[PDB]
């Protein structure tokens, strides 16, 4: 009888999982998460504190002194100081260790 | 916790029962046998199972469904099928006497010596259980068995249990087909006795349903083994929110307050829009809004209904699978930036979303497509009113000329209970009326 | 159990779909270019000779 | 040939080779030669196994330039 | 010394704390474990404002996560830094929410607040001394909504001497899903306005925008919005963590933002939205994230404030920077639109100078606003109001629970109050 | 409507933008940090298959590598899902501490899995208590303390099995019984004792040499328990499912020990 004709089963109907996986890989975006608002070029270290850099670290070492006169748009004294000193260790006091 | 119980009155909710029990077993991976291969899913009786099997130390999924039967062909019969080892044997609820198709005989003459052993099944079900958020009622408004027999103890399990969610859902009369002149008569008296007390009762008519077999599907000759899985799918469809997760999840009872807007009216209708064959899925895509288009396209619905010549109230639309916020916010935007669908002023809102995302699988052997982007369907609209203004005219004929009244008053009936369901009746299509006049 | 699931299968499945890809398609290309034309060329001109 | 093989051509029929000499008779030891001067080394064991199944598929017995390139793919899949 | 205490409500709380807790613990160099990897004093000296510590180095945040349904804490706890969180702050109930606002007010919320009292005292002995609270849910956000209201209106007399901060988000505009949306919204705002202090609004459609204006990925995940909304959020707190010569106090800003008692709803802002090849082809200087940061595309919070016009502003700016170009830029943006201000006040505008960049990227900035563009919002919700209480919809269930629409009479005349307010006080 | 070739200016600018992070993905993973790179090496080191000591004069000698194995027992009242075959025991690191360090959790955790083929998971090294001045390849004695030690595929580094008086933080996971682990570190907690398999006869066989391949009871010297695995209680590890490993005594209606806690030594096969 029909009624028996579609009780028979079958091996090898496997039910997978992997269409979850896919799915659930597209809610979220897992890594995007520090890879949609990053921007400008990728630094591991880039932090400092002013106090830190004008008052004990003495300001940039490697800049040039007399970085400063008759530039080319503004024919005068500029190239100085926009970009700032970033380098050299940030965080390093001694109470951290301790 | 998130589980329910479900119920099969009458041999005509059977093979549906047996149907969705046999997809079930499917998604899950459950051998006819009772027990997975030598992976570990069992224990407490605590997996995905746990809301629908119960698989206890014994290592063997138990369903918490309950099949309740008056004559014992099907039902012996089926207890020699294959999953019958899964399937308990007193909880295979057998009988040995019909109601002859008559709405009181399975009410009044045998119901009572055989619903007090079914309550004992069910507080036994029920002790087990830990949240039990309501059950699933499957039957029939022209019950041969299912009528009668159904409507006596949803009245005994609402009595006693008022605090949960009871889920009903029947195959509606052929609107111009009757295999039953006394079907009219049960199946009216179903609905005046249920519209007090039957929280969600969801209907479907077979005619439609054979009408997309070889509108889309293209299957001039299918079997109840494709109608049982069409329907079987969709309840899968409603169940993947209790099985699975998505982006939202919704529950039964966010579907009961977001759909009903009064009492008594509580007959929305459903839809599965990517219903198509295998191969029309092959060399065509399938997206968001041509399958939005699809369900809402008049002539996708299995219930003869014009929504053009009604209005729409409520609508539930259950995304299982891959889909996004994005697309869907704007088709449906779309949608209500379309003219033609008439939504009822009274509601600004009308569009209950449920985002899951299971990918609803093929069946071994079935005739349903590769589905990746799927939705059911649930809405309310004001042009069912015809069907009842159907049942009518084709009652009030046959109530004047009295006709099989003596079948029914020689088995110690009367005819007031008649008379009452009309004014019943006749309440409904004015309330429907009145909410249709803004 | 679901989550330590959960990890891997993420993980694991990018890792070869990405290099999978990377590979297959990188020498698929390269030897039909190679092969054919190489092939077609020193059968071709001594059927000439 | 049919406008398509004419219109579409193999890079052999640019330059004015064809299926007779594909199909046109020589000897056995001279090709093991040349398919080294065309670039590809083979031993003796594969040169009369491959000759002995060549022309048994013919159907006559015979060396063919599609049938030498022919069981070669046979055997590469195999 | 002064710390903070959050609270995770609503079932969008739960994927917001997740993803604001991460975006919180990967700024401060922690792994998902928990074992911190010392490399910033600054963050290692100020991370005792949100996370305690326990043993072996390892930074316990102090928040508290609430729901009703198993699931979604399950999805947090299972989350890359569940195991940051702690099953002692998993407080939930075993009752599918139905998502009623009265359920969870006064159904569900009856046996649950009991716990949730106890462990906010708990943590609250744990400190020191607070600044105030936090509180991530939606104001449409059925489960949420209904704890918020509860837990807010008890912790007001349990502490009226803190901050209470709320965020909330609004839906959308066009589509609520829920239906009887509109009834919680008015449900909520009508407690939401005498109880809270600080209020941001959040809608989706405009976060949808932002995808399709800058972000221009088609499609984004959730919790891609979730990211986006959590960085504002991230920005008004690095206020507190970071030196710099800014004064980080809410109550040093709300002061600054507050004139008057019945303005809490404020609007957020944020700055540089950066695209493909801007992150590469943008010449980073203060002028240029400004009209960014002055952009209407840019608003992202509930609609464009060119219909009204301008209460109160204010930005902090973080990175290196320095007080002239943010005074300049004072000056010229003045000058572009000076009627568009409210003669009532001049000078409208508080700024603050984080020294600190974030991780990623050097000058950056967060705003608040608080403009007279939330007309709209109210104003919608009121004929949405008037329109099913014409015909009492979806009424029955609340009078099952116990409600009448004998309350919501005065919800929406204390919310017409306040559109006469908002109204008078600029019009 | 889109996606193979059409390179439309969004798919042009999209296609871009993932690529870059491949290249990003593809550096840092081509210096050997990729995760499954870490999991397949320490695997590569735990699934190293040794060869063990073969005894020539029929009993057990100090430095052999044997496994240690629970037989399969025809035992028909074990109602529930018992587990076959015989059960050698093996050490169980933790899953997600193995993908954050190369290095082995310092205590590790015990299993037993139904494998009989020699390696570094399941090959012990007997050796003396360290106290007693017993030389490489002595016999061992009934009623003798001694350590069972495992290299875990590490070299340098040498764990020991452990177990200690069960506390309310220290217990198994499952029955909530005294755990079993492994640890690199001398302590008398490593002592153990063999016992003859009867009773009865425990004392008779006092101070006689221990036969190769039979069976025996294993007993800590501290605390006096034998090493218990459960057949029917399930752990998920790195490799899988296993069965739970203990140190309790269950005894019979004879007071007489279970099949449980009868451990097979197992010794090369010539
Ligand atoms: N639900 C369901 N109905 C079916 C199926 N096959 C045919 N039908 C129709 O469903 C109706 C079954 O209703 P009834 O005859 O009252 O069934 P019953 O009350 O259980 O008692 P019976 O008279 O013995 O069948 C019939 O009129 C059929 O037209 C089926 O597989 N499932
Ligand atoms: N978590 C989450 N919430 C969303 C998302 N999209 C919209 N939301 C809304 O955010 C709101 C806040 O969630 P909750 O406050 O926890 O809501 P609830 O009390 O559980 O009940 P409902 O608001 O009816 O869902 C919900 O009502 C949703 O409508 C989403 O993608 N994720």
């Amino acid at each position: 009888c029909i009624y028996r004709k579609e009780y028979v089963p079958m091996p090898d109907h496997r039910p997978d999982f992997v269409s979850r996986w896919y799915s659930k890989s597209k809610m979220e975006g897992l890594p995007y998460k520090h890879l949609i608002t990053h921007h400008q070029e990728p630094s591991h270290r880039y932090l400092i504190s002013t106090y830190d850099d004008h008052y004990n670290r003495h300001n940039y070492n490697p800049g040039l002194p007399a970085l400063r006169t008759w530039n080319g748009q503004k024919l005068l004294w500029l190239p100085e100081k926009s970009d700032f000193p970033l380098v050299a260790p940030p965080t390093n006091y001694g109470l951290l260790e301790q | 916790m998130r589980e329910c119980i479900s119920i099969h009155v009458g041999q005509a909710g059977v093979q549906i029962g047996n149907a969705c029990w046999e997809l079930y077993c499917l998604e899950h991976g459950i051998q006819p046998d009772g027990q997975m291969p030598s992976d570990k899913t069992i224990g407490g009786g605590d997996d995905s199972f746990n809301t629908f099997f119960s698989e206890t130390g014994a290592g063997k999924h138990v369903p918490r469904a309950v099949f309740v039967d008056l004559e014992p062909t099907v039902v012996d019969e089926v207890r020699t099928g294959t999953y019958r080892q899964l399937f308990h044997p007193e909880q295979l609820i057998t009988g040995k006497e019909d109601a002859a198709n008559n709405y009181a005989r399975g009410h009044y003459t045998i119901g009572k010596e055989i619903v007090d052993l079914v309550l004992d099944r069910i507080r036994k079900l029920a002790d087990l259980c830990t949240g039990l958020q309501g059950f699933l009622i499957f039957h029939s408004f022209g019950g041969g068995t299912g009528s009668g027999f159904a409507s006596l103890l949803m009245e005994r399990l609402s009595v006693d249990y008022g605090k949960k969610s009871k889920l009903e859902f029947a195959i509606y009369p052929a609107p111009q087909v009757s295999t039953a002149v006394v079907e009219p008569y049960n199946s009216i008296l179903t609905t005046h006795t249920t519209l007090e007390h039957s929280d969600c009762a969801f209907m479907v008519d077979n005619e439609a349903i054979y009408d997309i077999c070889r509108r889309n599907l293209d299957i001039e000759r299918p079997t109840y083994t494709n109608l049982n899985r069409l329907i079987g799918q969709i309840v899968s469809s409603i169940t993947a929110s209790l099985r699975f997760d998505g982006a939202l999840n919704v529950d039964l009872t966010e579907f009961q307050t977001n759909l009903v807007p009064y009492p008594r009216i509580h007959f929305p209708l459903a839809t599965y829009a990517p219903v198509i064959s295998a191969e029309k899925a092959y060399h065509e895509q399938l997206s968001v809004a041509e399958i939005t288009n699809a369900c809402f396209e008049p002539a996708n619905q299995m219930v003869k209904c014009d929504p053009r010549h009604g209005k729409y109230m409520a609508c539930c639309m259950l995304y299982r699978g891959d889909v996004v916020p994005k697309d869907v916010n704007a088709a449906i935007a779309t949608i209500k930036t379309k003219r033609t669908i008439q939504f009822v002023d009274w509601c600004p809102t009308g569009f209950k979303v449920g985002i899951n995302y299971q990918p609803p699988t093929v069946v071994p052997g079935g005739d349903l497509a590769k589905v990746q982007r799927a939705v059911c369907m649930l809405s309310n609209t004001t042009a069912i009113a015809e069907a009842w203004a159907r049942l009518d005219h084709k009652f009030d004929l046959m109530y004047a000329k009295r006709a099989f009244v003596h079948w029914y008053v020689g088995e110690g009936m009367e005819e007031g209970e008649f008379s009452e369901a009309r004014e019943d009746l006749a309440a409904l299509e004015k309330d429907y009326e009145e909410v249709g006049v803004d | 159990v679901e989550r330590q699931r959960f990890l891997r299968v993420l993980q694991n499945e990018q890792f070869e779909l990405d290099m999978e890809e990377a590979i297959q398609k990188a020498e698929a290309n390269k030897m039909l270019r190679d092969r054919q034309l190489e092939q077609e060329e020193r059968l071709a001109n001594e059927l000439a000779r | 040939g049919n406008a398509y093989s004419l219109l579409h051509p193999s890079i052999f029929s640019q330059k004015g080779v064809f299926e007779r000499d594909f199909f046109k008779t020589r000897s056995k030891e001279e090709i093991s030669d040349i398919l080294t001067n065309i670039g590809v080394k083979l031993s003796k064991e594969e040169f009369e196994n491959v000759w002995n199944l060549a022309s048994k598929k013919h159907q006559r017995g015979e060396v063919c330039v599609e049938t030498i390139r022919n069981v070669l793919d046979e055997l590469l899949h195999a | 010394m002064r710390e903070i205490v959050h609270l995770q409500a609503g079932q969008c709380g739960n994927q917001i704390g997740a993803k604001f807790w991460e975006v919180i613990s990967d700024e401060h160099g922690i792994d998902p474990t928990g074992t911190y990897h010392g490399d910033s004093d600054l963050q290692l000296e100020r991370i005792n404002v949100y996370y305690n510590e326990a043993t072996g180095g390892k930074y316990v945040p102090r928040a508290v996560l609430v729901d009703l349904e198993p699931g979604t804490m399950d999805s947090v706890r299972s989350g890359p830094f569940g195991q940051i969180f702690r099953p002692d702050n998993f407080v939930f109930g075993q009752s599918g929410a139905g998502n009623n606002w009265a359920k969870g007010h006064y159904t569900e919320g009856a046996e649950l607040v009991d716990s949730v009292l106890d462990v906010v005292r708990k943590e609250a002995e744990s400190c020191d001394c607070l600044q105030g609270f936090q509180l991530t849910h939606s104001l449409g956000g059925g489960t949420g909504s209904g704890m918020g209201t509860l837990l807010i209106s008890k912790i007001r007399e349990e502490y009226p001497d803190r901050i209470m901060n709320t965020f909330s988000v609004v839906p959308s505009p066009k589509v609520s899903d829920t239906v009887v949306e509109p009834y919680n919204a008015t449900l909520s705002v009508h407690q939401l306005v005498e109880n809270t202090d600080e209020t941001y609004c959040i809608d989706n459609e405009a976060l949808y925008d932002i995808c399709f204006r800058t972000l221009k990925l088609t499609t984004p995940t959730y919790g891609d919005l979730n990211h986006l909304v959590s960085a504002t959020m991230s920005g008004v707190t690095t206020c507190l963590r970071f030196p710099g010569q800014l004064n980080a106090d809410l109550r040093k800003l709300a002061v600054n933002m507050v004139p008057f008692p019945r303005l809490h709803f404020f609007m957020p802002g944020f700055a540089p939205l950066t695209s493909r090849g801007s992150q590469q082809y943008r010449a980073l200087t203060v002028p240029e994230l400004t009209q960014q940061m002055f952009d209407a595309k840019n608003m992202m919070a509930a609609c464009d404030p060119r219909h009204g016009r301008y209460l109160t502003v204010a930005a902090v700016f973080r990175g290196r920077m320095s007080m002239k170009e943010v005074d300049e830029q004072m000056l010229n943006v003045q000058n572009k639109n000076s009627s568009y201000f409210v003669e009532w006040i001049p000078n409208n505008v508080k700024t603050a100078v984080c020294d600190i960049p974030p991780r990623g990227l050097k000058m950056s900035a967060t705003f608040i606003g608080n403009s007279t563009a939330i007309q709209e919002l109210f104003k919608r919700i009121s004929e949405q109001f008037t329109a099913m209480f014409r015909r009492k919809a979806f009424l029955h269930w609340y009078t099952g629970e116990g409600m009448d629409e004998m309350e919501f009479t005065e919800a929406e005349s204390n919310m017409n109050d306040l559109v006469s307010e908002y109204q008078q006080y600029q019009d | 409507v889109y996606g193979p070739g059409v390179r439309m200016g969004n798919w042009n600018e999209d296609v871009y933008l993932e690529e870059e992070r491949m290249r990003h993905f593809l550096e840092k993973r081509e210096k050997g940090e990729l995760l499954i790179q870490r999991n397949r090496r320490v695997k590569k080191n735990i699934l190293r298959p040794m060869q063990l000591s073969v005894s020539e004069d029929g009993y057990v000698h100090y430095g052999d590598k044997v496994i240690i194995v629970n037989p399969d027992q025809v035992l028909g009242e074990e109602a529930g899902k018992f587990m076959r075959g015989d059960l050698s025991l093996c050490m169980s690191p933790d899953e997600v501490k193995a993908q954050l360090s190369d290095d082995l959790e310092i205590p590790c955790g015990v299993s037993a899995v139904q494998t009989i083929a020699p390696m570094g998971r399941n090959t012990f090294t007997i050796l003396s208590d360290g106290a007693n001045s017993c030389e490489m390849g002595q016999v061992v004695v009934y009623g003798q303390n001694f350590c069972l030690g495992i290299a875990a595929g590490l070299e340098g580094k040498m764990l020991y099995l452990t177990s200690d008086h069960r506390t309310l933080l220290k217990s198994s996971l499952k029955s909530g019984l005294q755990e079993v682990t492994l640890t690199d570190e001398v302590t008398h907690l490593n002592c153990w004792q063999a016992a003859f398999l009867d009773p009865q006869l425990r004392l008779e066989y006092e101070g006689f040499p221990v036969r190769a391949n039979e069976k025996i009871v294993i007993y800590h010297r501290h605390t006096n328990r034998a090493l218990a695995v459960h057949r029917n209680l399930f752990l998920r590890t790195y490799f899988g499912k296993e069965m739970e490993v203990v140190a309790h005594t269950y005894l019979d209606s004879h007071k007489v020990e279970k099949p449980k806690n009868q451990w097979m030594l197992v010794t090369g096969n010539p």
